[PDB]
């Protein structure tokens, strides 16, 4: 339905999800281990019993109605990790998440009492100046006619040049700041 | 810098209720494949922790027997 | 030890 | 920022709505504009009403605090639909049997206190018994005057 | 220097706070207004003297 | 300090310290730490300011405005004696607030002080209360934000007729 | 058997209760795809711009300059007076300010005749 | 809390009522009923500066533990006794009251039994 | 030396904070017998509570008619 | 009054006289002397006003203005030096000069004797404000935001000139001082119907009253920032003077006639407060919330009790303060991402924190936190119209909720949260930047400790 | 509080939690085991060893790069580039 | 006073019966305590209501700490389903939740009795809205039922959280802040209660019955809820009821007037305010 590499999910995905979600929840309902793995042996043989079933309509079928049980019996609330979306640490850690391009505008007093971090950051700039018009010389050569097709960027394929579009990713804060 | 794991191998299950969550599920023809990554659980300083009534009690000895003594001493201090 | 730089705004102004 | 890339008049020929649909960055048959009504939305899209919690959180996502990319139509509350504000998020009961559970409850909490107040708890009792009539001075009574006598006795 | 808290962050602001209070408040009507002490039968008024008179003898209930 | 007749105060009377148990009090040591730490050297400098306030005397005073003629001796539209008319009206409501006022401040004193005994023990200073309060809303209520002697005038004339009107429907 | 969901505005339907989720159709196939494609290329050419060392400044996003300009500008220019907003404007522009006339011109005509017939308790009333 | 039942999911003519009693006199069947005593001088209870609610029939032990508690600072434990006294006083005021709610609950039977003899008699 | 994080196992514990549970777990339980001991009353009651149909008819003042 | 109008005409040869790269610091230097000097007004009496002259004179409503005013002026000064740092020098003197010239309209506006100079000055301040709105304004539409604002001020105070020469003719005057004491009852009729909407509609157009207020979410916005400051501060409390002057001659047909204003302002303050919480435009939320709080002093002028004054004129003096602050503050993130969309640079407190302070500070002075005169001009307009109508203490206590909301979701949406990613151009924040803030809200924060200055004619 | 990561740890830890689980022996297992190909897993088993990292280190791994992890290399990478490991 | 204080410390006891994050719990529980509070304001006893604010300082503010000490020690682990087995792992700060526990439900002669014990003595014995006393004694024991949950889930059982134990809270500063708060909870309730002046009279004289209610239905609180903690380790699986999805999803008080009003005031400010 919406992901970032393909446009859905297929017949397998969904059945691997709706695994982990059922045994997520079976474990907000089961919250002692041992019953927990008690009950998620018992669920996990609910899902090999009808593993080898060729027909993809009836595997679909199977699939929907187990849905609507587990919909029926999910948790109402579920154990969220806490740096998980809905968790309780979740983008707590935002606030002191400055990007790297504020190091530019400090003072030169200030600059001056990290000598050698910024005369290393020069060289990472430089490094990046210096791929920039070579990865998108790389995009422009291999971008189908009409656009790109899905979101997934290509590699660097020679020696001496970078990945394409790299910057934002190499250089992120860091969950820790 | 390097942090030492033990070892694997001592994470038996045979002595913890994993032993009978298998037990209950080979009685169907099912055999637990997570039961030793959970055995640490109830093995261990962690095996045979305290009840709620015995949770409260903590303490109660010590306190009872400075109880008794203190109100000994208040006894044969009034005289 | 191992000691790690916090990125922060201009402090100076 | 263009003048054919700003929102106009209602189209009502499929090709302005051809011309629409590639302006607002989106395929034709899922632009559905608001009815032409008055309501002062001219051609601009009808993005289906959720919420932005809805939206799957480990994509890596233009805005990642909005849920939104760049050059995604916005939905016309889209300042609305933040997570700082109103959720539509899918919740495990549906909307009515909570409304059903909650003014049920609170309903009959509100009738069993005024039954309750009609009906009250007491001790088997008499009044207070306060003297100097009373307490007619200490009550604020003034001095000029003097009031009926209230007698206590022994019981 | 070595009890300087005590000194400079009490010392000094009790000093501050006594000079304001008992030359620029108490000199203007009404503004610190103390409930008056409690008399029981039995105490002294150190303005006068006057022992006040303990209470009637009590019917004994015990 | 103060006038003790405007502001006025019931005489003082503390009880003596009767103490009953063997433990010390930590109150007397630290009114007597209090004092020696702070109560003198607080004096001492009050001392040497006073020298210095003593050392060049000089006095500010209280201004008298005398009595001119109100507002029902001042002809109509005549804005040099209703001028004055007016001042001394202004002068007068902002007075009559500060005796307000001041009644409210023996109120609230003297609820203070007497403590839980104050519903009986300050029925003089309700009783002024309501009296001054009483006149203060007979005078200048509902004279709405543009108020002026004129306006006070025409309330009290209708007022005037009311009671003139209530005594003649009752003889 | 299992209560079936009732979706609301205010709580939509999940996608694991959707019908229309599993068409294996091929008309949503190309639909997703071309979803895919136009916002594929919306974000290529948004990191284009955001990763030029060059750039100093906004990366303008024409949708958003497009909601503001929706929001505010094209109010106006596509209204059309019919019977709706008319009866909307009416309903809901002139009714509340009409229902507290009422309102505050019966309580302030009750408290004035309470006070010229001497029944209001308006003892300690002195600040207005 | 039987009386409670007595009155709500029985009758309600033969128990008291909470709000407007004693509705008999109280020479109705005293001969040579007395007072109670104050033991506390009213201008006494004015000086000590009681709570409206604590000037009742027994406020003198109230003043000696008060006084008490007072001479013995920082001890707050020495007038245990004057404490108890009060509270024992307070415990006699408290029967005192319930005497006089079994005697509007007996004299309220009375009437029960004077209408029902009367009711089969005339 | 600060406590060093073990792997699937108890771990460290200091003598000084079980010592210290210990103290003022003991604390609580003399602090509550001792006060049990003491007063008595505020837990189960302070007077007896009379019954009112125990009581006779002439403390009452109930003339038999 | 003349020792003040002196230097400020000429401040005109100190600008058109000084160095090419002197003339903001002459300037602001002199119109901080002006500023200086302006506090010389506060030799205020209980009983008689400060009469200087037969055209000019000081009552304690007016003083505050006139304080808050020559103050603005600098402040005005400062906050416009940097996006005419690439104008020409000859414009920018003109820019000047047409600031100059609004101070010097406004001083005497406030303090006109006579009525029919207060309506000369009072709408001759249109014109340096017309100039800098649709000459120095930044988008396409400055030309209509203008237009709306000529438009609707002269209409409104077209019927108030003949109803000013109408009292001419009648009374003989329209001195203040002899009309405080040859004021006639007005009875009802309906020429004296007329006669009151002629002598109200005027400033309930400059207040703005709510219905009447659409001139402003589009001046506020096509204006550059000495505009929007001078529009905020001082152009809307023109309308509450001219009411607190001209509802002397409107009595008894006030206490009547006020009733349907009354109803729109009470029910605007809620509209507006509303249309706050939904406002994509950081400019326009700050003009709506300008229009909810003059809606207040509209309902304590129209119900005229001492009270409801002393509040309205608090009001004035802190709300001119405070979105004076809030117009600079916008500003000061516009001169960064040049947008003035709220959602589009966020968390900016994670660049920005001594500016997110000063956001901070703004926000719980416009939300009325006590003690600030913000809370008190609030609270005495609410205390006066709980003795108005017990009810309208639900619409005050709504109104009081919004606004809160509305503060402090401006608050999360500029600064909190999340910071955008594809934003690099965050400057830090300037010494200009953060002396504008600082003469905004340090003034505010000293007139909580003697608030007795801004409390009007009868305190 | 919350001693570092590295990618000896990690490794040492993800070998430490697939040597616990009954499926696969442990004298088979590599770093490189691929769990399909060379391991003889299931997928829904691949999907408990994703699940078993999850509570191992306290985060959870989305389904669209659980379902790409496909060896213990390729989740300790991915374990390294979620906690920015030799920092 | 009387019908919203008993009103809220039903409501909310009530909801915290099954939440799961354990600040939540501490949440409802300072909420339930101050409906108790407006309850006994509500039956004319303002300083009993004043002295319970100046008891439940002591322990609530300490039962956060604690519950801070065990997140911390679990790395924002706020949730009780992945906790226990903390008995002897965190001693001081198992030590110290139990006597907050105990001081919260009114255990004889700890902080907590010298208020709350005279609190439901004083709500029993006065002419009072007698259905507010009856949801005030299910408040009370729905009081211990969460504080045994609170225990059970959070120190007792077998652990549940991740494997890399970082448990450490041997700190003077931690152990000094919740030192001088435990010192504090178990002395505090009898020293201030015996310094603080008369200022009603108290009822002490009432049947046995209604002098051992608070005390009785509070054991009773913890036999049931000691029922439910034993009823967990089986191995049934229940599927959840109506109750469960009320007391779990807030009450539904926070999920529709969260999203029912907000949409009110969000959408007519613009399709009949603003455009
Ligand atoms: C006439 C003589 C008068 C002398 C005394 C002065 C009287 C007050 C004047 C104003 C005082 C504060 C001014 C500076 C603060 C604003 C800027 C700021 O935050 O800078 C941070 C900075 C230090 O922080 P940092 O770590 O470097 O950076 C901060 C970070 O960026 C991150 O920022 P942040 O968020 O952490 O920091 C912002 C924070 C944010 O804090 C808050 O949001 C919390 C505040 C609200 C709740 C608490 C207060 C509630 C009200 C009760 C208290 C008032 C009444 C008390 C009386 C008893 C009860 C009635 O604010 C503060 O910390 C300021 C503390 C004082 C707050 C006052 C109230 C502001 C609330 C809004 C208005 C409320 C009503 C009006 C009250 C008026 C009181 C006079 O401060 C300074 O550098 C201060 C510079 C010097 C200031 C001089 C002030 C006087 C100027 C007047 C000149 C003429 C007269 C001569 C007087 C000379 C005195 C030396
Ligand atoms: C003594 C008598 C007592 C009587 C008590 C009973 C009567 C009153 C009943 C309550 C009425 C008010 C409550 C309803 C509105 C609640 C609004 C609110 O807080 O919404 C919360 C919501 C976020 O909640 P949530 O989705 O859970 O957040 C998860 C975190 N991402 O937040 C959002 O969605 C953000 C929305 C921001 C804007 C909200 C606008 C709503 C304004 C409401 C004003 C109400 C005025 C009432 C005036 C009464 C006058 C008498
Ligand atoms: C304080 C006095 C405590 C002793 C009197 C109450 C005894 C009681 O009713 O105990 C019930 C119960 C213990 O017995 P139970 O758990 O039911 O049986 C299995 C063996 N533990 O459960 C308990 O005793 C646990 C609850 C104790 C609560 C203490 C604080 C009040
Ligand atoms: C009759 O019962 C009078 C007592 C007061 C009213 C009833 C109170 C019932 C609840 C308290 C006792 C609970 C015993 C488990």
């Amino acid at each position: 339905a919406f992901l970032p590499s393909a446009a859905y999910l297929t017949h397998q995905q969904k059945v691997l999800q709706l695994y982990k979600r059922a045994l997520r929840h079976l474990e907000s309902r089961c919250v002692h281990r041992d019953k927990y793995r008690y009950f998620a042996c018992l669920l996990r043989a609910r899902f090999d019993e009808h593993k080898n079933e060729k027909d993809m309509v009836k595997a679909t079928q199977l699939l929907r109605e187990a849905e609507k049980e587990f919909w029926h019996g999910q948790h109402p609330q579920p154990y969220i990790f806490p740096e998980s979306p809905g968790g309780t640490s979740y983008e707590r850690y935002e606030c002191y998440k400055v990007p790297e391009w504020c190091l530019d505008d400090w003072h030169p007093s200030e600059k001056a009492m990290y000598p050698d971090y910024f005369a290393k950051r020069e060289q990472w700039k430089k490094l990046r100046r210096e791929s920039w018009e070579r990865e998108v010389k790389q995009l422009q050569e291999e971008t189908p006619v009409g656009g790109p097709r899905t979101e997934a960027l290509p590699p660097a394929r020679k020696q001496g040049d970078l990945p394409p579009l790299w910057w934002h990713i190499v250089t992120r804060p860091r969950e820790r700041p | 810098s390097k942090m030492e794991l033990p070892d694997y191998k001592q994470w038996k299950i045979e002595g913890t209720p994993l032993e009978t969550v298998q037990e209950k599920l080979a009685a169907r023809g099912l055999r637990d494949p997570w039961g030793r990554n959970e055995a640490w659980r109830y093995m261990g300083g962690f095996a045979n922790n305290v009840s709620f009534v015995g949770a409260l009690l903590k303490g109660f000895k010590w306190g009872f027997a400075a109880f008794v003594v203190a109100v000994g001493a208040e006894y044969y201090l009034e005289s | 030890g191992k000691r790690l730089f916090i990125i922060k705004p201009s402090g100076f102004y | 920022i263009t003048k054919d890339m700003l929102p106009g008049p209602y189209p009502k020929t499929p090709e302005e709505r051809a011309a629409a649909a590639k302006k607002y960055n989106m395929r034709v048959e899922d632009y559905e504009p608001y009815p032409d009504d008055g309501m002062g939305y001219g051609d601009y899209p009808k993005l289906p009403d959720r919420s932005q919690q809805e939206r799957d959180p480990w994509y890596d996502w233009d805005h990642p605090d909005l849920r939104l990319n760049w050059g995604e139509p916005m939905h016309w509350d889209l300042d609305m639909y933040i997570r700082n504000r109103v959720d539509t998020s899918p919740t495990p009961v549906n909307w009515n049997l909570m409304c059903k559970h909650l003014f049920g409850f609170v309903a009959f909490m509100l009738f069993m206190f005024w039954v309750g107040e009609t009906y009250p708890t007491y001790q088997p009792v008499g009044p207070k018994q306060y003297p100097y009539n009373n307490l007619y001075l200490e009550r604020g009574g003034d001095p000029n005057k003097e009031p009926e006598p209230v007698v206590h006795y022994e019981i | 220097r070595h009890s300087i808290f005590a000194f400079t962050h009490v010392l000094i602001p009790v000093w501050i706070i006594h000079y304001y209070l008992k030359y620029h408040v108490t000199t203007k009507p009404y503004t610190i207004v103390e409930k008056k002490p409690r008399i029981f039968p039995g105490d002294t008024i150190l303005e006068t003297g006057e022992v006040i008179p303990p209470m009637k003898e009590f019917p004994d209930q015990h | 300090s103060w006038d003790k007749d405007v502001y006025p105060e019931p005489p003082r009377r503390t009880p003596a310290p009767s103490p009953q148990t063997s433990l010390p009090n930590p109150i007397t040591y630290l009114t007597k730490a209090f004092d020696l730490l702070v109560d003198r050297p607080v004096t001492l400098v009050r001392e040497f300011i006073e020298r210095q306030h003593a050392k060049n005397k000089y006095y500010y005073y209280h201004r008298e405005f005398r009595r001119v003629p109100d507002i029902t001796e001042c002809h109509e539209k005549d804005v040099l004696c209703m001028f004055e008319a007016e001042m001394q009206w202004k002068r007068d409501y902002k007075v009559d607030q500060e005796i307000v006022n001041i009644i409210q401040e023996r109120l609230k004193a003297c609820q203070q002080r007497e403590g839980e005994s104050h519903r009986q023990n300050c029925a003089k200073e309700l009783q002024q209360f309501t009296q001054v309060v009483k006149a203060y809303q007979d005078r200048y209520h509902d004279l709405g934000a543009h108020y002026s002697a004129r306006k006070c005038l025409a309330k009290q004339k209708q007022r005037m007729l009311a009671e003139r009107k209530a005594t003649k429907e009752a003889a | 058997s299992f209560p079936k969901y009732e979706p609301s505005r205010l709580a939509s339907l999940p996608t694991t209760l959707d019908p229309a989720e599993y068409d294996i159709s091929s008309e949503t196939r190309k639909a997703q795809a071309e979803r895919l494609a136009i916002r594929s290329r919306l974000k290529r050419e948004y990191q284009l711009q955001y990763n030029d060392p060059s750039r100093r400044g906004v990366v303008e996003d024409p949708a958003l300059i497009r909601w503001t300009c929706a929001r505010s500008a094209n109010v106006y220019p596509n209204f059309r007076p019919n019977t709706k907003t008319s009866l909307l404007g009416a309903l809901f522009g002139i009714g509340p300010l009409i229902f507290w006339y009422y309102v505050f011109k019966t309580d302030r005509d009750r408290k004035e005749k309470l006070i010229q017939e001497g029944k209001l308790d308006r003892t300690f009333n002195i600040s207005y | 809390g039987a009386h409670l039942a007595r009155r709500y999911l029985g009758d309600a003519s033969v128990e008291p009522e909470p709000l407007r009693m004693p509705t008999f006199p109280p020479d109705y069947g005293f001969p040579e009923r007395k007072e109670r005593e104050m033991v506390a001088t009213q201008q006494e209870m004015n000086d000590a500066q009681l709570v409206l609610q604590q000037r009742d029939y027994c406020a003198h032990y109230l003043i000696r533990f008060l006084k008490c508690k007072r001479d013995s600072f920082p001890n707050f434990l020495a007038c245990k006794h004057e404490q108890h006294d009060w509270d024992y006083c307070e415990h006699l005021d408290y029967v005192k009251r319930m005497k006089e709610f079994e005697r509007e609950r007996r004299l309220l039977q009375r009437k029960k039994r004077r209408e029902q003899r009367e009711a089969d008699m005339a | 030396a600060h406590i060093e994080p073990r792997y699937r196992q108890f771990p460290q514990l200091t003598r000084s904070q079980v010592i210290q549970a210990e103290f003022f777990s003991a604390t609580m339980w003399f602090w509550i017998l001792w006060r049990f001991w003491h007063d008595s009353d505020a837990v189960l009651g302070h007077f007896p509570y009379p019954d009112p149909s125990q009581w006779t008819d002439e403390e009452l003042g109930i003339p038999p008619d | 009054m003349l020792k003040y109008i002196i230097p400020t005409m000429m401040l005109m040869p100190l600008t058109w006289l000084s160095k090419n790269s002197m003339i903001w610091i002459n300037t602001t230097l002199h119109s901080l002397l002006i500023s200086l000097t302006s506090l010389l007004l506060l030799n205020q009496f209980g009983d008689n006003s400060l009469n200087f002259s037969l055209t000019f004179f000081s009552d304690s409503l007016s003083t505050p203005l006139l304080i808050l005013t020559m103050w603005l002026l600098p402040l005005m000064l400062m906050a416009s030096q940097h996006h005419l740092s690439k104008e020409n020098l000859a414009r920018k003197k003109l820019f000047i000069s047409m600031l100059i010239l609004l101070q010097l309209f406004l001083i005497m506006t406030f303090t006109a004797t006579e009525l029919i100079f207060f309506y000369i000055m009072f709408e001759a301040t249109l014109v340096p404000t017309l100039i800098i709105i649709t000459r120095w304004g930044n988008q396409t539409e400055r030309l209509n935001a203008g237009l709306y604002f000529l438009f609707y001020t002269l209409a409104g105070s077209l019927p108030l000139l003949v109803a000013l020469i109408y009292i001419q003719n009648t009374m003989g005057s329209l001195n203040f001082l002899i009309l405080q004491y040859w004021v006639q009852p007005m009875p009802n009729s309906w020429s004296n119907t007329f006669m009151w909407l002629a002598c109200m509609m005027a400033f309930m157009v400059k207040m703005p009253l709510y219905g009447l207020h659409l001139w402003l979410p589009k001046a506020h916005v096509e204006a550059p920032i000495a505009g929007s400051m001078v529009l905020a501060a001082i152009l809307l409390k023109l309308g509450g003077y001219g009411m607190m002057r001209i509802t002397l001659l409107l009595n008894p047909i006030t206490d009547f006639m006020a009733y349907p204003f009354i109803m729109l302002s009470l029910w605007g303050m809620i509209m507006t407060s509303s249309i706050c919480l939904r406002q994509t435009d950081l400019k326009s939320l700050i003009a709506y919330s300008s229009v909810s709080h003059m809606a207040l002093v509209i309902v304590a002028i129209l119900i005229q009790t001492p009270w409801s004054y002393m509040g309205a004129t608090a009001l004035m003096i802190a709300h001119g303060l405070t979105s004076s602050m809030l117009f600079c503050l916008a500003n000061s993130n516009y001169e960064r991402v040049h947008s003035r969309t709220m959602i589009l640079a966020r968390g900016l407190q994670t660049l920005l924190p001594l500016m997110a302070a000063w956001w901070l500070l703004a926000s719980l002075t416009n939300l009325a936190l006590p003690p600030s005169i913000n809370l008190i001009g609030e609270l005495f307009v609410v205390m006066s119209t709980f003795s108005w109508s017990n009810i309208t203490i639900i619409l005050m206590g709504l109104n009081m909720v919004i606004t809160a909301l509305y503060s402090l979701y401006m608050l999360i949406t500029t600064q909190r949260g999340k910071h955008t990613h594809h934003i690099n151009n965050i400057l830090p924040s300037f010494t200009r930047e953060n002396a504008l803030m600082s003469l905004h809200m340090l003034p505010l924060l000293l007139l909580s400790l003697n608030p007795k200055i801004i409390l009007g004619p009868l305190y | 509080d919350a001693p570092p990561l590295t990618l000896e740890g990690i490794k040492d830890r993800v070998l430490y939690v697939l040597k616990l689980y009954d499926k696969i022996d442990p004298e088979k297992l590599s770093v490189n085991s691929h769990f399909m190909k060379d391991l003889g897993l299931d997928s829904l088993d691949q999907v408990e060893i994703i699940m078993a990292m999850e509570d191992e280190f306290g985060f959870e791994i989305p389904d669209i790069d659980a379902e790409k992890l496909m060896c213990p290399q390729e989740i300790v990478d991915y374990i390294a580039d979620k906690k920015d490991v030799y920092e | 006073m009387l019908c919203l204080g008993a009103m809220t410390t039903l409501f909310t006891a009530m909801c915290a019966l099954t939440q799961n994050d354990i600040k939540k719990i501490i949440a409802f529980s300072t909420s339930s305590q101050l409906g108790l509070m407006m309850v006994t304001i509500g039956i004319n006893q303002p300083h009993l209501a004043f002295l319970h604010i100046c008891t439940h300082a002591f322990f609530k503010a300490m039962l956060f700490m604690c519950s801070g000490s065990i997140i911390h020690s679990l790395n924002d682990e706020q949730d009780i389903r992945k906790m226990g087995g903390l008995f002897k792992a965190m001693p001081f700060t198992t030590t110290a939740l139990i006597i907050g526990s105990l001081a919260l439900t009114g255990m004889p002669f700890l902080t907590g009795f010298y208020s709350k014990d005279l609190i439901i003595e004083s709500a029993n014995t006065s002419y009072t809205n007698a259905w507010a006393l009856l949801m005030t004694l299910v408040a009370t024991s729905f009081t211990a039922i969460y504080s045994t949950r609170i225990i059970f889930f959070a120190l007792l059982g077998q652990p549940r959280f991740p494997t890399l134990i970082n448990i450490n809270e041997n700190n003077p500063f931690l152990i000094n802040s919740i030192k001088r708060l435990l010192i504090g909870s178990l002395f505090a309730g009898f020293i201030i209660s015996n310094n603080i002046p008369p200022m009603t009279i108290p009822q002490m004289t009432m049947p046995h019955y209604l002098k051992m209610t608070a005390l009785t239905v509070t054991i009773l609180g913890f036999i049931l809820a000691l029922e439910i903690s034993n009823t967990t380790h089986y191995l049934k699986f229940n599927y959840p009821s109506n109750t469960f999805k009320f007391s779990n999803l807030l009450g539904y008080y926070p999920t529709i007037m969260h999203r029912l009003t907000p949409y009110m005031n969000l959408t007519m400010s613009q399709k009949s305010a603003s455009s």
